[PDB]
């Protein structure tokens, strides 16, 4: 257990915004891997693929940075999705970007004590699945204690090493 | 079950109909591959032709016209596809625009004929090079509304196509008079005109062709005669080669012995390079757009040289 | 003034085929207006008296300046942004025009930045036009040049091969940034570095291969004969590409172009988009920009040093005067392929690519 | 004539490298080549050179690429003939006639070639013209100027 995913969610539904990096350009479309889900694998069409104004487009600069883009179809049982970013709200871009980073920041602090999937079990999702995300108030959780109403973790051997890293704020 | 190696189907078109190209049949192949599919997502439909498409391309010995047939087969799709509301609307819109372009493929031979037999003017003198069904079409198309010429033909080692192509013509009783190789110079004063085929048209308007077609067209250049080439559109590669040379080797080409000191002590027709160093002879001459009098193409005649890119960056997508 | 030298810049149609090409300079701020932001003067003077000034560089360091001249830029409040801003930045080429004729590179972006202008709404204010030109400029600098630039360089390295040695002349940094992305990707080959009098331009590429680990070559033009037998492919960047298909580039680039279809080689023109132009040259002569005569005075190889020349008082001596032209049109049929952003184009292709972005 | 498949014999019985060309691939194989060399069955008034079919063939591709094109002859060759282009030699048969039909409906193919019929009517010779021969190898010496070799022929018939 080194790396894991970010929600309880394995895979996006629908009509859900995801941060997705980019990894490659192909003659049929732009394979990509989802950040928030492991990387898994990805495909953006080039026709929804944001819109250009070269004769044959070559600018990949998009290539290594990372792009948000929304979701089409999902097949479980192969691993396609199909994603799209010239639909997504130009607005409800940042959303994603906005409530990414604190995701980002959540998972850089288990990391750090996960040297995992696990853990996820035992605070995070469930806590997601508390309150609305698990950066709305985890800023509380240093200022108080009900937050860990039905909290078993495996034990307290780590999470009070963890409660003294709340403290990052 | 399901889709069996389409090399197969691709291999029936070809015994179903002798008559059509290889670049039109895997376009045929494909649009079974797509339709007896069923993928769900648009990554599985696209992840199928292109490992539907290499398979053929590894099939063949990397044709040209053939993976550039597919190449573009697949870019016409995915251009106009979009996902709105229900899917099957994706296979839906695949396969008829699919279907469309099979049939807008098929009779691009007959729109090159219709536009080509006006070249062909009465008593004219005409020169070809190998076999190509191309100029076979046009110069049918001519003799079919009644205009009299002659034509050369050229022995087209190592094809040996001349001689399939002199037959093509004479059953359709128009005059004939082999070539060979190595004496098209002496007979360019005669003709009027250069008609060839095209197995690959490149980026710089270029003409990849059979071995011998830069030849021709040298020779057409210093006896102020004409040069003509037949191009089905689906042929635009999208490679650009520098010199008159740098093309994909299949093999490796024109090498030498390492002869150590080992003695081993006007027609002759028998002497002749065995089947070992003619496989060291080339296969393919490119012929630069400075020689080219005029693209003949489904598009239309395209004499520029720089629109001919124009006109391929359209087809890519 | 004008009025007065407008008759005498026409009295100079004469004999000498290069009596229009106009030698007037502003080396010196002797005199200078007020209108002039500073930074357009140090611009000025890294016009006037740089000698390795890449026309990308140029036209970079312009639109940077024009940036800090827009926000430092205080409109009467009498009326608004739009009108009276061109009128302010005309005020600032026709300095800058002064230190140097505009390149290619930069009438362009002039040409672009002075569109924008006349085109935005006047429902923004003057803090929200700024912001506004801003980022269109920033855009023009990634997309037209340095990401065009690095695509460039990528679909240049394709064709290089290994086992080649391969021909550059003169400096063209962009040139240079394909030859040191070539060695990076691991590409086996060697350099010809084709230098030439004045300002010997070429021991400054000579310099940064050397300094990347390049095997390299350096010979004067005159040994061009002598040394395209080992060359293989001829690499050149431009000052601007006509619509004719002909290459604008500066001085020997016709004779290593013309040497090179001569012995079978082949002339690669990497030049970017917006180097592109709707003129059109039948000679080097109609168009093209004088260099100071004196510079052909200095005897020896190096620039400015102690070399008492044979010639340093033609300008007093009849019958006798110095000149250096510092570009020159070489004809399609010696280009074989334009290396553009938009990929490998035949040259002969250039004004289709202006006419597409002309479609806005 | 075939004479390929032995030429490349009588040099690699002298440990020289051979690499047989097909006859419609010279073209490809120029940028290669440093330098050409050919034979000379006949040399005339104009400096010309009538040798086997495929002389002019690879002299303009010489040309063309710009490398050196050299025949050897011997003065034991020089014609009193003047043709005025690369086909005016008289011919020993009718060449080059096209077949009259009527209605009657009747990779590497190596075995697909012109009968023995059909390469009678191609023709035997061919004349590559003086501006695209870069020197001649003679017994005199070597000659380029093209009209010293009409001085040498002059100095011989009479």
């Amino acid at each position: 257990t080194s790396h894991c995913r970010f929600y309880e969610n394995k895979y996006p539904e629908i009509d859900d915004i995801v941060m997705v990096n980019v990894q490659q350009i192909a003659e049929m479309g732009a394979y990509v891997k989802l950040l928030e889900y492991d990387n898994i694998e990805g495909m953006i069409l080039l026709s929804e693929l944001s819109r250009r104004r070269i004769r044959s487009i070559q600018k990949l600069i998009r290539v290594g940075k990372n792009d948000v883009a929304v979701v089409l179809r999902v097949d479980k049982e192969k691993g396609y999705i199909d994603l799209s970013k010239r639909r997504v709200s130009s607005e409800d871009i940042i959303k994603c970007e906005e409530k990414y980073q604190k995701s980002k920041t959540v998972h850089s602090i288990l990391r750090y004590c996960a040297e995992l999937e696990e853990l996820y079990k035992t605070i995070a999702w469930p806590l997601s699945r508390k309150f609305g995300h698990a950066y709305e108030a985890f800023k509380l959780s240093i200022i108080d204690e009900t937050v860990w109403e039905g909290i078993e973790p495996p034990s307290k051997d780590v999470l009070d090493e963890l409660k003294n890293y709340i403290s990052k704020r | 079950q399901g889709e069996f190696d389409i090399v197969q189907v691709y291999k029936k078109f070809l015994q179903d109909d002798p008559e059509i190209t290889m670049p039109v049949a895997a376009i045929e192949a494909l649009v079974q591959l797509l339709s007896r599919s069923q993928a769900k997502t648009i990554s599985e439909f696209m992840d199928i032709l292109q490992n539907g498409s290499n398979t053929l391309k590894e099939g063949v010995q990397n044709n040209i016209s053939l993976s550039a047939g597919c190449d573009i087969f697949q870019r016409f799709v995915t251009r106009s596809l979009h996902d709105v509301g229900d899917f099957e609307q994706c296979k839906r819109h695949l396969v008829e625009n699919g279907k469309l372009f099979i049939q807008r493929a098929r009779a691009c031979r007959q729109r090159i004929a219709h536009l080509g037999y006006p070249l062909i003017r009465d008593g004219s003198v005409i020169l070809t090079h190998g076999f190509s069904r191309g100029v076979a079409a046009v110069l049918l198309a001519a003799a079919k509304r009644h205009v009299r010429f002659k034509v050369f033909v050229t022995e087209s080692r190592p094809s040996g196509s001349g001689c399939l192509m002199t037959r093509t013509l004479k059953n359709a009783c128009i005059p004939t008079c082999m070539v060979l190789d190595s004496a098209v110079s002496f007979t360019m004063n005669r003709v009027d005109l250069v008609l060839v085929g095209a197995e690959g048209v490149v980026e710089n308007g270029g003409l990849i062709n059979q071995i011998g077609t830069f030849q021709l067209a040298v020779f057409a250049k210093h006896a102020h005669k004409p040069f003509y080439a037949v191009a089905e559109s689906h042929k635009f590669v999208r490679m650009f080669p520098l010199s008159q040379y740098d093309i994909p080797f299949s093999r490796p080409i024109l090498e030498f012995d390492d002869p150590s000191p080992e003695t081993v002590h006007a027609i002759h027709n028998e002497l002749i390079m065995n089947e070992e160093q003619i496989r060291n002879n080339p296969t393919l001459d490119v012929t630069p757009p400075e020689f080219v009098s005029g693209l003949i193409t489904d598009l239309g005649i395209i004499d520029s040289k720089s629109g001919v890119s124009e006109e391929l960056i359209k087809l890519y997508l | 003034d004008a009025n007065l030298q407008e008759k005498k810049i026409f009295e100079e149609k004469q004999v000498s085929i290069f009596s229009h090409l106009d030698w007037r300079r502003r080396r010196t701020t002797e005199n200078i207006p007020k209108d002039i932001h500073p930074a357009v003067i140090r611009l000025g003077l890294k016009l006037a008296n740089y000698k390795i000034f890449g026309s990308n560089q140029r036209c970079i360091d312009l639109l940077k300046t024009f940036k800090i001249v827009i926000q430092d830029y205080q409109t009467p409040y009498g009326t608004t942004l739009s009108r009276h801003l061109t009128t302010h930045i005309n005020s600032q080429i026709a300095y800058l025009v002064s230190t140097r004729p505009l390149s290619i590179s930069m009438g362009n972006a002039i040409r672009f930045l002075k569109l924008e202008i006349s085109v935005l709404d006047i429902d923004l204010t003057d803090d929200e036009g700024k912001e506004l030109l801003l980022e269109k400029i920033d855009s023009y600098i990634r997309d037209r040049i340095i990401i065009a630039g690095q695509v460039i360089v990528q679909a240049a390295t394709e064709k290089i091969q290994d086992g080649d040695v391969i021909l550059t002349y003169l400096h063209s940094s962009t040139v240079n940034d394909v030859l040191i992305h070539a060695k990076n990707v691991g590409k086996k080959f060697r350099v010809v570095v084709v230098d030439s009098r004045p300002e010997f331009e070429g021991r400054v590429c000579l310099k940064l291969l050397t300094e990347h680990g390049i095997e390299c070559t350096y010979v004067m033009i005159s040994a061009l004969s002598y040394i395209m037998q080992e060359v293989t492919k001829i690499f050149l960047g431009g000052h601007a590409m006509l619509s004719n298909g002909a290459l604008y580039s500066r001085a020997g680039t016709s004779l290593i172009s013309l040497l090179g279809h001569e012995s079978n080689v082949p002339v690669i023109a990497c030049c970017e988009s917006y180097k592109f132009t709707e003129r059109i040259q039948l000679d080097s002569l109609v168009y093209n920009e004088l260099a100071p005569g004196d510079q052909l005075v200095n005897m020896g190889v190096d620039d400015f040093e102690e070399k008492p020349g044979v010639l340093a008082n033609w300008k007093s001596v009849k019958n006798l005067k110095l000149l250096s032209l510092k570009y020159d049109v070489t004809p399609p049929r010696l280009i074989t392929v334009c290396v553009c952003e938009m990929g490998l184009l035949p040259s002969t292709s250039v004004p289709a690519i202006i006419n597409e972005f002309k479609q806005v």
